[PDB]
């Protein structure tokens, strides 16, 4: 909570880390299947 | 979408949200927040297919239509010439309109006086004069707050109940309103505009810590709000006078050490305010034991009746027409202060307790 | 409704000297011009003179068509250039110059001026046939003061790469509402809704009578005695806003102006009186400024829609004035992005791979706000400072308050506000606003060669007096600024000297600086004057005043 996806980009950008890094990590934890991914997939489907 | 007026709504009201259509000349005409103040022949008969009732749900399940852009006044003037004859009118004239506090005169003073208004339009396309008066009162450690006092002057037309911040406030932060069939946030700064034309009291005003510092400061200075979201952009008119108390984190102790970093509160926005307010409480038995026996008077009233001589609110708004008549004062009385101004800037250096240097 | 002009016109597609000689104009080298005066429109043709404000939108289809018949019968090789042709009708009269900004008169030829801000040659298939682009059309004006309808251009692959920065060009077309969002997957346009087409694109009196009083010497006496009437301020910060109302190869230069006050007082609202002289202000707040405050940022975007190119105000006043507000208020994050841009006022890469350059002349002003109480803390100013280096060293003077508790002086400013308030309730000058902007035009004089190291000599002996007593302690950085400040001094009078009158203020200022950096101890060892390899390598220039350092055969140079 209050670390939420809207926000975790800026964290990197405050870290002095350009847009590149957010693909590189961020775009590629949640394809492998963390639970953070899945929590979108079952409270937020219908929620947003 | 025009929502139903709160006054004229009772205690529970589940308003009821109009859908009506504006042409043109609601442009740059109505403030987001205020109220509305303006034959057949070949024998071609049914059985051919192609009837769809995608068009019918749609638009018919709405609400369509469209909407286009004496003694009485003497009695009330009489009891403030006829009551000038009695001696310290202006005495009795403060403590009539609270009649139900105890204690805390200089708190109620500033109050009271918030009341005045007066504000210059622009015609020589100036800047505007600011009329308006913001005064923030430091009280309570925030326990049992003293900010109770509050309350009374909810029981007055023209305000906004304030929710204090800690809330979801979809007003004021105005979102992108088309995800391409629709969306819940709005384009909507209702959440102060509310008391354009009168005047706001603002609880909780210690919760401004991230979202409302940056907000306040602009509405406070610039008596106006720049929404920009890359689809709307627009400037509006907030002009109503900004009623708050502050308390500290946990308790009062800059009694004895320095305000420096002790206050720890937001000194851009504290530094805007008018004036503040310190209570002090003081060993005076006669008006200790008073405080409450004020307060459970009113479960006496088996034996005692009040009868209402005049409503202590429709006096005021004697007043709010008062405006358009011109005073025409001279500038001989206006002045005298002025030069006695001086003297004041200096006697603040005289000494005196110190408790926050404003100059 | 007509038949007669229809048919023979649609035929037509089945003082001539110059266009002979413009047909053609075109050629292989692509100058990618098109001028055509619109009188000779009617001239040609006087039926469709008067069909012109009527029917303007067939000759859109007509055009194009027509333009590919004349060139492929003559000669086939001049396809390949820019297998395109714009219609390039030039103005019918009319003329709006402030009615224009009406959403009433759509299906109209409308007559308009505006900027190219920038180019998008540097970002990234629906969605890839246009782009987007940041279009203003109010200029700076108090009349301009309410808020007006941004115009959002959208360029169809065709005017690409084709933009610079710094025209002032005309913009004339049809309004027409074809809102292309109908499948509701996009964004929309402000309350003029309509989609915005560009057709014109150029490629390649009171100021007469005004300057006859300008070289006049009667009002040349009194003009420095009346400059700052509003509230008379400190003699330091007039310096300062001459210097900023005149603005004054790489012969640039910035100016910071610093105030030391405090926001309740209207001294931080002292900079707003200065839009009304000033042609271009646009005020920040810090955070949440209007639409881009200068800073570049990037939000998250959906699946459909284009990322934003930020224009700042930096671009709209090219060889213009920027005034900023609110300085040390902004977000950190923004500091970041604006420190690098800041110190070359572009964006310069020399990998010779990607090559690009956005202009930014502007004179930034701003203003810089205390944090807390002025001089509270007993501790080091420069010392105690946990922030990067060289964002603080940006400010070129730093200037201190002289005196504390003046009740005189302050007495007057009282008056003013209680007479002020005077004149506004009810009771039953443009002259003078640009003598002194149109000057900063107009005034170019020359140099000099035999004098040129007699006025660089000066200033050189009071570098090397402070190296006497001391280990490096002064910066040439510093008198950087100095000699760009008294470049004005001439460019008023051109009286080829300097009076000793405005030695002594120029004195003021250094003062002041040495006082905010070094401890109150200042008052024992800089007593007399209050009281009465590569940087090395700088320093060997100003011995011999020659600022180029390629002067050695630059025979060999101009053959180049």
């Amino acid at each position: 909570s209050q670390v939420s996806e809207h926000s975790i980009i800026k964290d990197f950008t405050k870290q002095k880390y350009p847009e590149h890094a957010i693909h590189k990590v961020l775009q590629l934890m949640l394809r492998r299947g963390e639970i953070q991914h899945r929590m979108q997939r079952k409270v937020l489907y219908r929620l947003k | 979408r025009i929502q139903e007026t709160q006054a004229e709504l009772p205690r529970g009201s589940i308003p009821r949200s109009l859908e009506v259509i504006l042409r043109a000349e609601a442009v740059e005409s109505a403030q987001a927040g205020d109220k509305c103040d303006f034959g057949v022949d070949g024998y071609e008969t049914e059985g051919i297919r192609g009837l769809r009732a995608l068009g019918v749900r749609d638009l018919s399940y709405r609400l369509v239509f469209l909407a286009c852009c004496n003694q009485m006044t003497v009695k009330e003037w009489e009891k403030v010439f006829e009551m000038s004859q009695d001696k310290n009118l202006y005495h009795n004239l403060c403590t009539s309109l609270f009649p139900t506090i105890h204690g805390n005169d200089e708190v109620k003073r500033g109050v009271l006086l918030m009341l005045f208004g007066g504000v210059p339009k622009t015609t020589g396309e100036g800047t505007s004069l600011r009329g308006d008066i913001n005064v923030c009162i430091v009280g309570d450690p925030s326990t049992a707050k003293s900010q109770f006092l509050k309350h009374v002057e909810e029981f007055s037309p023209r305000a906004v109940y304030t929710s204090g911040k800690a809330s979801s406030a979809a007003g004021l932060t105005a979102a992108v309103v088309r995800d391409e069939e629709s969306h819940e946030f709005v384009i909507e700064a209702g959440a102060l505009m509310l008391a354009d034309n009168g005047v706001c009291c603002i609880d909780e005003f210690d919760k401004m810590d991230v979202r409302d510092q940056v907000a306040i400061h602009e509405a406070m200075e610039q008596q106006t709000i720049s929404i920009t979201k890359a689809g709307v952009k627009a400037t509006l008119n907030a002009r109503t006078s900004i009623l708050a108390a502050a308390n500290p984190i946990s308790g009062h102790y800059d009694r004895s050490k320095s305000l420096k970093q002790n206050i720890n509160l937001s000194a851009p926005i504290m530094s805007r305010f008018d004036l503040f307010f310190i209570l002090v409480d003081e060993c005076n038995e006669v008006t200790d034991y008073a405080i409450a026996r004020r307060i459970v008077d009113l479960h006496s009233r088996i034996e005692e009746s009040i009868d209402r001589v005049y409503s202590l609110d429709d006096i005021r708004r004697y007043l709010l027409f008062a405006r358009q008549f011109k005073p025409k004062i001279s500038k001989e009385s206006e002045d005298f202060i002025v030069e006695q101004y001086k003297h004041l800037r200096q006697r603040d250096g005289s000494g005196v307790t110190k408790s926050s240097w404003r100059i | 409704p007509r038949l007669e002009i229809h048919h023979r016109f649609k035929n037509f597609l089945r003082g001539h000297n110059v266009f002979k000689e413009r047909i053609s104009d075109m050629c292989k080298e692509n100058r990618e011009s098109l001028v055509v005066n619109y009188e000779d429109l009617a001239a040609r043709e006087h039926v469709l003179a008067y069909f012109l404000p009527e029917a303007p939108a067939e000759l859109l289809q007509i055009f194009d068509e027509a333009a590919l018949e004349v060139v492929l019968a003559m000669y086939p090789k001049y396809d390949r250039i820019t297998n395109h042709i714009h219609v390039r009708i030039s103005h019918l009269p009319l003329v709006e110059e402030l009615r224009s900004l009406r959403q009433l008169h759509l299906n109209q030829l409308i007559r308009t001026s505006g900027v190219v801000t920038s180019c998008t040659g540097v970002l990234p298939t629906i969605y890839q046939n246009y782009q987007r682009i940041r279009i203003q059309e109010s200029p700076g004006k108090v009349a301009a003061g309410r808020l007006p309808r941004s115009k959002d251009a959208i360029l169809l692959a065709d005017l690409v790469d084709s933009c610079k920065p710094g025209d002032e060009i005309e913009l004339t077309g049809i309004y027409h509402n074809n809102y292309d969002g109908s499948l509701n997957t996009a964004n929309g346009f402000p309350v003029f809704a309509t989609v915005i087409l560009a057709n014109h694109v150029a490629k390649k009196e009171d100021v007469k009578m005004i300057t006859s009083l300008s070289k006049d010497q009667q009002i040349g006496e009194k003009i420095f005695a009346s400059i700052a009437p509003s509230i008379y301020g400190h003699e330091d910060i007039k310096r300062g806003l001459a210097l900023a109302l005149f603005g004054g190869h790489k012969v640039r230069g910035d100016i910071n102006v610093l105030l030391c006050g405090d926001p309740g007082t209207a001294k931080s609202q002292f900079l707003k009186y200065i839009e009304k002289v000033s042609s271009r202000a646009i005020f920040t707040t810090g955070q949440g400024a209007s639409a881009v405050g200068l800073t570049a940022y990037v939000q998250r975007h959906p699946v459909s829609r284009e990322w934003t190119l930020e224009a700042g105000a930096l671009v709209l006043a090219d060889r213009g004035v920027c005034l900023i507000d609110e300085f040390d208020k902004m977000n950190d994050q923004d500091r970041t992005s604006i420190h690098e841009a800041m110190e070359q006022q572009s964006i310069s890469i020399s990998k010779a791979g990607i090559v690009t350059s956005l202009q930014a002349r502007c004179t930034v002003i701003a203003a810089a706000n205390p944090i807390g109480g002025r001089y509270d803390p007993s501790l080091t100013f420069s010392e105690n400072v946990d922030l990067t280096e060289p964002i603080i060293s940006r400010f070129d003077i730093l200037c201190v308050v002289r005196d504390t508790v003046d009740p005189v002086q302050d007495e007057m400013l009282a008056r003013f506000v209680v007479g002020s308030h005077v004149r506004h309730h009810p009771s039953n000058q443009e002259v003078l606003k640009k003598y002194i902007i149109y000057a900063k035009e107009r005034v170019h004089p020359k140099l000099n060669q035999m004098d040129q190291d007699k006025v660089a000599k000066m200033y050189s002996d009071l570098r090397k007096e402070s190296m006497a007593t001391g280990s490096i302690p002064i910066t040439v950085r510093h008198i950087e600024s100095m000699i760009r400040m008294a470049e004005a001094h001439a460019r008023i009078h051109l009286r080829d000297y300097v009076i000793e009158d405005d030695v002594n203020m120029a004195i003021r200022v250094m003062l002041e600086s040495f006082i905010d950096t070094q401890k109150f101890s200042v008052m024992r060892s800089m007593r007399k004057t209050f009281a009465r390899p590569e940087k090395d390598l700088v320093d060997k220039a100003r011995q011999i005043n020659i600022h180029n350092l390629s002067a050695f055969y630059d025979s060999e140079l101009f053959r180049m």
